[PDB]
């Protein structure tokens, strides 16, 4: 076999704080003697399903709970069979989080949404809406600052505006997707994305940020304002910017409503060491001691792991994150998610450039995320 | 007639059978363009394992023309990759017999022999958002 | 006066259908099935998937019977049966009362039903929703006597009714397939197809 008996090779993005993760492989080779490897390989959510189906890759793959279905569908995960007393330690609606088709796909880890934070010496008062920053921007675009920089490359970054008054990705009905209702060229999500083109045709946010772009400025305080997750805290508490993490602002009349994840822990359907990864995982990981270590080197969010969630949830950055996410939705796990996300990056790419105006852009992403009603039934199948 | 979704044929052979009709002598439309089926692609729609599809309580099917047209279509908007036939029976652990490729231009099931074929010309699959496509023989070279 | 089952479709409440690997016409095939005839070749005793697939899961107790029926009408009322040799020939599992032309292998939560008031045969399992990494469960059936068996079939046709019901034996869901249990079901399978756009 391709992948390695006895040790175990762990997956996960470099945002996301390995040094914690391979603090917990650490305690359990000293424990087991297990080799733990933890690897931070670039664009892992595509590299992984290429290497998996070859029958290789890690033991363990960690990302939002967005890729598992499309990952168990193509036959790269096996199934995750907790036993009930360590299931019950989860906040149940993690677990769902993780179910695809009936079955456990995957160990939920933390929740995860996007926060407005926002540093106080620069704005004490962060603009609770989304109208205010072009006038706050060339306030400060002589000052000479912008005002706003997040990431511009990922659509995860954007979703919260363009969702915020009407758009969404696929209805969600009785406990099931319709992948043929597709909501991403509709009024409200024209409306978001226009706005944000209307902020880079006029020079107040441009269009090539990305995720190094935005994170650097925002922690050499030379923008105010930043959109970001519960991970970026430890990266602004060694800038000392001093920063709040609150609401993130309104879009009309809307709260801006962003894709909420849960990082996730699968296990590779074609490792030999399936029983190793549950040990490491719900013995040493999913643990008071396993969670803060990874929580130390970046924050997690809010955590699956109710006694520590418990003493998580008193920090008031952790409440302004589910505080974001009770005003945004879990993002559905069907396979269908990874050519929506594809379609919605390229749409807001193509439209923040000019290939496409934001009706176009919109109009053929909504077209390639939905789905042929006539043709399915001819086929028999709703893939 | 047919307006319970419940309870009606979803396969020709068994539409057959509750019209008492046979196959040979059955008459159908094409769900698109509501034209009539000519014979060769009413045999062409079982043995391509199609599904009878309703509107309005009614059967219908589908031909050639508006099949191949409409498949295209579908499979530009929701094309995902590409992969040799080595690596998907490495991914489902299975031989590509057990798999369900569907012909890309024709929609048919390929055959075994069609999916060695694959492999032996070193032709791709293609995967249109989870459904796994091939070429059939009569879809092989052009006509 | 005594019934003869239905083999009418019915996707029911949860879409229930049935589904089945495209395993060619080569010699060698042990088991293969023609969509353009809704017909299952296969040798006697060995294995044939057949795939359930549910729009919606429907809830655990539900169960999954096999039936085999004569296809031509004049002899719809004979309850399929094996033959007395093979009837009387060791071959059991350890589960199948030896008379039961249809088994499920590889499963023990199988049971078999002699009928009291029909005296036809099913074979039944528990209804599992499909494993992680597949779209659809798969029964794998044994076929216990040829079709050609003189004693049982005796060169008549039969279907398979494969019916979803509840605990209680209530219908859920019913779809059917012809069988034909030979020699070569590569060949025959290719010869019955071919004949098919001649007609
Ligand atoms: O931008 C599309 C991308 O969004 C999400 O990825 C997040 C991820 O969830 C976070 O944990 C963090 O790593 O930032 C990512 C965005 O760069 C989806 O989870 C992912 O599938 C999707 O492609
Ligand atoms: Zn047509
Ligand atoms: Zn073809
Ligand atoms: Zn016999």
């Amino acid at each position: 076999m391709k992948i390695e008996e006895g040790k175990l090779v762990i997956w996960i993005n470099g945002d996301k704080g390995y040094n914690g993760l391979a603090e917990v492989g650490k305690k359990f080779e000293k424990d087991t003697g297990i080799k733990v490897t933890v690897e931070h390989p670039d664009k892992l959510e595509e590299k992984f399903p290429q290497v998996a189906a070859t029958g290789d890759g890690p033991d363990i793959i960690f990302w939002a709970h967005d890729r598992f279905g499309g990952y168990a569908q193509s036959g790269l995960l096996a199934e995750i069979t907790p036993a009930a007393a360590f299931q019950d330690k989860l906040y149940p609606f993690t677990w769902d989080a993780v179910r695809y088709n009936g079955k456990l796909i995957a160990y939920p880890i933390a929740v995860e949404a996007l926060s407005l934070i926002y540093n106080k010496d620069l704005l004490p008062n962060p603009p609770k809406t989304w109208e205010e920053i072009p006038a706050l921007d060339k306030e400060l675009k002589a000052k000479g600052k912008s005002a706003l920089m997040f990431n511009l490359q990922e659509p995860y970054f954007t979703w919260p505006l363009i969702a915020a008054d009407g758009g969404y990705a696929f209805k969600y009905e009785n406990g099931k997707y319709d992948i043929k209702d597709v909501g991403v060229d509709n009024a409200g999500a024209k409306a978001g994305l226009t706005f944000l083109v209307d902020l880079i045709k006029n020079k107040h946010m441009n269009a090539d940020t990305d995720y190094s772009i935005a994170e650097a400025a925002f922690n050499k305080g030379e923008t105010a304002m930043t959109i970001n997750g519960p991970w970026a805290w430890s990266n602004i508490d060694t800038s000392a910017v001093n920063y709040g993490v609150t609401v993130l602002p309104t879009f009309k009349g809307q709260p801006s409503k962003p894709f909420v994840g849960v990082l996730s822990a699968g296990i590779n359907a074609a490792s030999p060491n399936k029983e190793l990864a549950k040990e490491f995982l719900e013995n040493y990981l999913l643990t008071d001691e396993g969670l803060e270590a990874v929580n130390k080197d970046k924050p997690l969010g809010a955590v699956a792991l109710k006694s520590y969630e418990e003493e998580l949830a008193k920090d008031p950055r952790i409440a302004a994150t589910m505080e974001n996410a009770q005003k945004g939705e879990i993002m559905p796990n069907i396979p269908q998610m990874s050519a929506f996300w594809y379609a919605v990056r390229t749409a807001v790419i193509n439209a923040a450039s000019g290939r496409q105006t934001v009706d176009a852009a919109l109009a053929a992403a909504q077209t390639n995320a939905a789905a042929e009603l006539t043709l399915q039934e001819l086929l028999g199948e709703e893939r | 007639m047919f307006q319970d979704p419940q309870e009606r044929p979803r396969k020709l052979p068994q539409l057959c059978t509750e019209l008492q009709t046979t196959i040979h002598d059955i008459i159908l439309e094409c769900v698109y363009c509501k034209q009539q089926l000519l014979r060769r692609e009413v045999y062409d729609f079982a043995f391509r394992d199609l599904c009878i599809v309703y509107r309005d309580g009614n059967p219908y099917a589908v031909c050639d023309k508006c099949l191949k047209f409409y498949s295209k279509i579908s499979e530009y908007r929701h094309y995902s990759y590409s992969l040799y036939g080595t690596t998907l029976e490495q991914q489902y652990n299975k031989p590509l017999s057990d798999l369900l490729i569907r012909c890309i231009n024709c929609q048919k099931p390929l055959s075994p022999e069609e999916k060695q074929r694959h492999l032996d010309k070193k032709q791709r699959f293609h995967n249109i958002r989870g459904r796994w496509t091939g070429r059939c023989m009569s879809c092989s070279r052009s006509s | 006066s005594s019934s003869v089952p239905s083999q009418k479709t019915y996707q029911g409440s949860y879409g229930f259908r049935l589904g089945f690997l495209h395993s060619g016409t080569a010699k060698s095939v042990t088991c293969t099935y023609s969509p353009a005839l809704n017909k299952m070749f296969c040798q006697l005793a060995k294995t044939c998937p057949v795939q359930l697939w549910v729009d919606s899961t429907p809830p655990p107790g539900t169960r999954v019977r096999a039936m085999a029926i004569y296809k031509q009408s004049q002899h719809m009322t004979e309850v399929v049966r094996r033959c007395p040799h093979h009837e009387r020939c060791s071959d059991s599992d350890g589960l199948a009362p030896p008379q039961h032309l249809i088994r499920v292998e590889g499963n023990l939560r199988v049971e078999y039903l002699d009928d009291r008031n029909t005296f036809r045969h099913s074979v039944v399992v528990p209804y599992e929703p499909p494993e992680v990494g597949s779209d659809c469960t798969t029964i794998h059936y044994n076929y216990m006597c040829n079709s050609s068996c003189m004693g049982g079939m005796n060169r008549r046709p039969i279907l398979t009714i494969i019916t979803l019901e509840d605990s209680s034996g209530n219908l859920l869901g019913r779809n059917s397939f012809e069988v034909r249990v030979c020699a070569c079901p590569g060949r025959d399978r290719r010869t019955e197809e071919e004949n098919l756009r001649k007609k």
